[PDB]
């Protein structure tokens, strides 16, 4: 039974770490849709100016 | 996305384990048990606790109390054979 236990202790703090680790992680690519349209002006600049 | 919550709620693992019967038993059953006794053998205390001691622990299955026994009967019946001549 404290085998069982021990293991419940470590657990109860960690799984906040991840679960914060999560929505940080989540967050970047909030910001990744800034830089997803910088990728697609780049791509048409550069194609309007190839067929020049 | 976020990592969800059901591991952070434990009431299942801490109920649900089958040990916990065991263990609501044996706080009971050793916590409450005095680790030693009073004494093995004290019936008859009048110096015949002596003869509990000495015959009737279960430090000895000798033989004497049977012979003592014995030899009472014999005196018994034989003190009465010299009662009745």
């Amino acid at each position: 039974r404290i085998d069982s236990v021990s293991q419940l202790q470590n657990v109860a703090e960690t799984t906040k770490v991840l679960f914060d680790v999560s929505k940080e992680t989540v967050e970047l690519e909030s910001e990744a849709f800034e830089l997803k349209q910088k990728v697609e002006l780049a791509h048409e600049a550069k194609a309007v100016l190839d067929s020049w | 996305v976020s990592t969800l919550i059901p591991p952070k709620v434990v009431s299942s693992k801490n109920i649900g384990s089958a040990p916990n019967a065991k263990r609501i038993a044996n706080v009971v059953h050793f916590y409450k048990s005095l680790p030693q006794g009073p004494a093995p053998a004290i019936k008859a205390n009048t110096r015949l606790a002596r003869y509990k001691a000495k015959y009737f622990d279960g430090d000895n299955a000798s033989g004497k109390p049977l012979w003592h026994f014995a030899l009472g009967i014999i005196a018994f019946g034989y003190s009465m054979e010299y009662y009745f001549h």
